[PDB]
RNA sequence: GGUCAAGAUAGUAAGGGUCCACGGUGGAUGCCCUGGCGCUGGAGCCGAUGAAGGACGCGAUUACCUGCGAAAAGCCCCGACGAGCUGGAGAUACGCUUUGACUCGGGGAUGUCCGAAUGGGGAAACCCACCUCGUAAGAGGUAUCCGCAAGGAUGGGAACUCAGGGAACUGAAACAUCUCAGUACCUGAAGGAGAAGAAAGAGAAUUCGAUUCCGUUAGUAGCGGCGAGCGAACCCGGAUCAGCCCAAUCAAGCCGAAGUGGCUGGAAAGCUACACCUCAGAAGGUGAGAGUCCUGUAGGCGAACGAGAGGUCGUUGUUCGUGAAACGAUGACUGAAUCCGCGCGGACCACCGCGCAAGGCUAAAUACUCCCAGUGACCGAUAGCGCAUAGUACCGUGAGGGAAAGGUGAAAAGAACCCCGGGAGGGGAGUGAAAGAGAACCUGAAACCGUGGACUUACAAGCAGUCAUGGCACCUUAUGCGUGUUAUGGCGUGCCUAUUGAAGCAUGAGCCGGCGACUUAGACCUGACGUGCGAGCUUAAGUUGAAAAACGGAGGCGGAGCGAAAGCGAGUCCGAAUAGGGCGGCAUUAGUACGUCGGGCUAGACUCGAAACCAGGUGAGCUAAGCAUGACCAGGUUGAAA
RNA sequence: GUAGGGGAGCGUUCAGUCCGCGGAGAAGCCAUACCGGAAGGAGUGGUGGAGCCGACUGAAGUGCGGAUGCCGGCAUGAGUAACGAUAAAAGAAGUGAGAAUCUUCUUCGCCGUAAGGACAAGGGUUCCUGGGGAAGGGUCGUCCGCCCAGGGAAAGUCGGGACCUAAGGUGAGGCCGAACGGCGCAGCCGAUGGACAGCAGGUCAAGAUUCCUGCACCGAUCAUGUGGAGUGAUGGAGGG
RNA sequence: UGAAACAUGAUUGCCCGUACCGCAAACCGACACAGGUGUCCGAGUGUCAAUGCACUAAGGCGCGCGAGAGAACCCUCGUU
RNA sequence: GCGACUGUUUACCAAAAUCACAGCACUCUGCCAACACGAACAGUGGACGUAUAGGGUGUGACGCCUGCCCGGUGCCGGAA
């Protein structure tokens, strides 16, 4: 007996055009070019994955330097006495305080200041 | 220039022919092996 | 692919014979049978109806005009009488006289 | 609040982008069959009484097809059928037929011209005749060979068979013996089959007993640049049987059981409540799925006609390649015995066995499959034959090559009629269930072209993505982990193949569809899983039955090894024994048949791709020339011999 | 994690079997934010019009982006290049639904040992009349060598055969040869040649040494005559 | 004793080919294609003559896309 | 410079110094001639020609000419 594809082909091909929208020209509209354009899109996923992570910790670095800076305090001096009184706050915590919470970022400065000297 | 084909009907049947295809043996056998392909063109005589 | 092809083109009933229409619209209908042609199993009863146009031709009549006349049918929602019941109503064939064959239903004839 | 000043941001879209809606293009997919394809079985020749195959004709209108032959879609006789018929073809008018048509079976008659063509010629289907009879119109005859005559032969046939002739590529990783392989092809003859056949045989048992066929022996004996590779037979089981003579019942057809009511529906066959048939539930048609409508089936009948010698030299055949070369087989030379004789037993000799050369026929089993029928874990429109038909269209001077072609509806009820236009096309109407079927008429994918809409886009640098956030939009797996779109950011070297290394300026490719490549066979090899019997395991060919399978011990595998072999044997071999290799015990253990699979070998062996090689044929209407025969060169200049 | 070996599975058809759906609508197709670890598979909505899902088991033509792969369709290049000789066109008039292009008219331009006329070979109805306008026409077309229908072609003297032979092709007997076959005398076929009786005019929309008018020629058979004894081949010579 | 030859009258007259294109839009070149195709006839004026050249007659056409522009550049040609 | 000359040649990148030629030269060949096509004692060309003919080979009008080497190869002849 013989097996045309019949249907299976225009199956997985729609898969692949439907995951294809939003793509600019023939990327989002021929299989092959958007398969492919995909392929690559993979490699851009998984990686970004773990990226965003280092992104998101850089933002919240610069907001915490900043804070730290608006009084007197270094990032890493202002961190660093809240790693010796041992204030064992995240940082994208210490960002939020920093840029939502005036005063108490305040004070955690006076903290880690207090306990630097 | 000038071509290939340049018909002559006195040429064309004393050559293609059927008198002709069947003067020889070879000839016979094309007329055979035509006719089994169910040719409707059997040979220039038929034209 | 001819019609009668799978009914031996044989016509089970004639032209004459009074019929009713077995399934359709036309369920159960009398008709005198004005046409009964065989090959493509095809027949016709004075029941049916239909209107037909027959186009512009000139000759005859400039303009068309229409007609009330009727479409033939498939001698298989063709069904012969019982002169008792008058139904749906097979047929066993058998002699009356003298080599003249005949027609009976579980009551004979017609 | 007006003026001026500084600073910030908005909107427009020529066009484009993403998404959305809506068509177009095209004809994938699903469904379907009016066409295939294979297997089994049946059937199997035609023709001088004109074959296959044609040409031209026959029609009220006739181009193609079909049927036919100037008696021309037909004619006579018989038989079945009994109401319609007047070919596809779908068109009018003409008609025919219950005194029996049409269709079917069965014979007959008529059958132009070409074609073995056959009165002679010819460029097939055309030209010109002679003879006999006729009043003419017509009819017959006029080939050649075997024959006294009567009579037979000629030509065609897909394969199947026999014969004369007989390749190469290939493989041996080169080639030449060799292998391909007596294969492809050519030719001759012949049939429904053919061939072969009634022993100077196989042979080793003082056995069988014509042949052909299958199983098996058996990849065993052997062949071989002993390389590649090549490869029997006797016996044993089956199929089917035969041995004779000469020279001193199917083919036309008929007949056949049993349901209605309501319900949905455009439509009942489906749903339902109660029914009956069955030797009949195989199938097909009917508005959607019918045991009980129709045609049928199980069954029963069934026709006038109808069919049932030796030797020598060069060589070769079998497994037979000069090898110890037997035997047959023939080309050339030689050409013995006929019974107290002849031929063979693989050189050769005796012995001892099997055999009757020089004369013929022979059914049966076997092979094939143009054709007919039945079936199918065969195809359904890129499949399947090349063809849903066509060897046609088209290409080719020729041989030869050679396509794509499918679908309105249940039924033509095929759209009278009004509207814009010459039309084409459309918008109504009207039919239908549906015109979301309207004749470019089933579904109608994708590339591809457009209209509308959302959000966007004119200081911007880009493998076109990703990921984060803001904007705007939307709310039928959908108000949150949202969906569409977008701005800004970070980040980021198409895919494949080929490679030391690919974004590569290295290969491939316009896009999308659909077709496209690791298979099959063998009762071979060897393994893994599994199973059934288990020191035992197993059939093959066939036979019978066959909506199933059973029978079939003939042979196969295991049983014991060792040597070169004879042979010996839990031993054996080398040798004179020793000392050892192989082996048995062992300190112990299982086979075999099936099946699924991972590998192997032989054949195309995963698919595509050569340049080349060989056979048979087709071409000198092109070009190179030959031959026979015709044709052709205004006008002018120069001024040889004699 | 590359070549590679192993493990478990997803989907496609055909098949056996069961669950079972379907005109209150099957498959196929279309949209989507659901589910599964993935091959994949469900829900609902729109399409369609008559068939089909699911489980288990069996057998495969069983899964394509590539092969400068094959078939087909549609894109790019692009409204680009080109419209096929630089012999050249104007105005009026007409027709038509529509005209630069078709039909009249009046001019202009080109060929004129041709770009005129008559034949042959080849082609095959392309000729003439009336009509048509899808496509063929390199635009347009009302037009055409395209489409439809109907008509048209006439021979004793032209040309070929009923006569001849050349090259060549044949060819009973004949000479050869594994077969098919290869030769081959006479005879026969074979025009490109030999032979041979008619010229002048007229006319259909379309024929012309044909038909028609006028006046000829050649062979053939019969008859009345001049008859009044020779006719003259399958061989001879001349001639051609 | 009807042999030829002849005159005249009668009478007879087979078979195919004849359209049209045929130096081309109708044949061979895939085409309504600047090619190829064999023989005949092919007027006049001027010119030593002629089938030569210019221009003409009879006859046949203006070759089946048009219109405007008046740059680069390209083709064929004039003058320098 | 090359060829003597008229001629011929690579259809579709080479027309010449190519090739042919008249001329000369070596040999071969006595007729069923050599030589050539050939299933082949066929038949055919050679040729219905006959050594002033026919084949093969080379040079290449014409003019003055064409030397030296016979060991190897070929060829002709010889014979113990
Ligand atoms: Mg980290
Ligand atoms: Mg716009
Ligand atoms: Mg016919
Ligand atoms: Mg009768
Ligand atoms: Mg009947
Ligand atoms: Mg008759
Ligand atoms: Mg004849
Ligand atoms: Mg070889
Ligand atoms: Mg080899
Ligand atoms: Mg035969
Ligand atoms: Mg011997
Ligand atoms: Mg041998
Ligand atoms: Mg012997
Ligand atoms: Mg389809
Ligand atoms: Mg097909
Ligand atoms: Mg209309
Ligand atoms: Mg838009
Ligand atoms: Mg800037
Ligand atoms: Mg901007
Ligand atoms: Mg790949
Ligand atoms: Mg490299
Ligand atoms: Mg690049
Ligand atoms: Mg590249
Ligand atoms: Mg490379
Ligand atoms: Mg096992
Ligand atoms: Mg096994
Ligand atoms: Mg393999
Ligand atoms: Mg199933
Ligand atoms: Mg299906
Ligand atoms: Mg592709
Ligand atoms: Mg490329
Ligand atoms: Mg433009
Ligand atoms: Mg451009
Ligand atoms: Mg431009
Ligand atoms: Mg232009
Ligand atoms: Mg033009
Ligand atoms: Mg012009
Ligand atoms: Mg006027
Ligand atoms: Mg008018
Ligand atoms: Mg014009
Ligand atoms: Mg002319
Ligand atoms: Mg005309
Ligand atoms: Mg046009
Ligand atoms: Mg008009
Ligand atoms: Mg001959
Ligand atoms: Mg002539
Ligand atoms: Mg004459
Ligand atoms: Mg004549
Ligand atoms: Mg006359
Ligand atoms: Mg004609
Ligand atoms: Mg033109
Ligand atoms: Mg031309
Ligand atoms: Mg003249
Ligand atoms: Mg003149
Ligand atoms: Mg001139
Ligand atoms: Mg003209
Ligand atoms: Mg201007
Ligand atoms: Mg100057
Ligand atoms: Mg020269
Ligand atoms: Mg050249
Ligand atoms: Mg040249």
């Amino acid at each position: 007996p013989r097996a045309k594809t019949g249907i299976v082909r225009r199956r997985r091909h729609k898969k692949v055009l439907k995951r294809a929208k939003g793509f600019w020209g023939s990327r989002s509209k021929q299989y092959r070019n958007a398969f492919q354009t995909l392929l690559n899109a993979a490699t851009y996923e998984y990686r970004d994955r773990r990226n965003k992570k280092r992104d998101f910790r850089r933002l919240w670095i610069q907001r915490i330097n900043a804070g730290a800076r608006l009084h007197g305090m270094n990032y890493s001096t202002f961190i660093n006495g809240l790693k010796r009184a041992n204030i064992d706050l995240n940082r994208k915590v210490l960002a939020d305080i920093a840029a939502r919470e005036p005063e108490a970022f305040k004070a955690l400065v006076d903290a880690s200041r207090n306990a630097r000297q | 220039m000038k071509r290939t084909y340049q018909p002559n009907n006195r040429k064309r049947a004393k050559t293609h022919g059927f008198r002709a295809r069947m003067k020889t043996k070879s000839g016979r056998n094309i007329l055979a092996r035509r006719r089994a392909k169910g040719r409707h063109q059997l040979t220039v005589s038929d034209e | 692919p001819s019609a009668g092809s799978h009914h031996n083109d044989k016509l089970h009933f004639k032209k004459g014979d009074t019929v009713i229409v077995l399934s359709g619209k036309h369920k159960g209908q009398t008709g005198k049978v004005l046409l009964a042609l065989p090959r493509d199993q095809k027949v016709v009863v004075e029941g049916v109806n239909v209107i037909t146009k027959n186009v512009k031709p000139s000759m005859t009549n400039p303009q068309g005009g229409q007609e009330q006349r009727e479409l033939a049918l498939h001698a298989s929602k063709v069904a012969l009488v019982d002169p008792e019941t008058g139904k749906a109503t097979r047929v066993r064939k058998q002699i009356v006289d003298g080599k003249k064959v005949r027609v009976a239903v579980a009551s004979g004839k017609t």
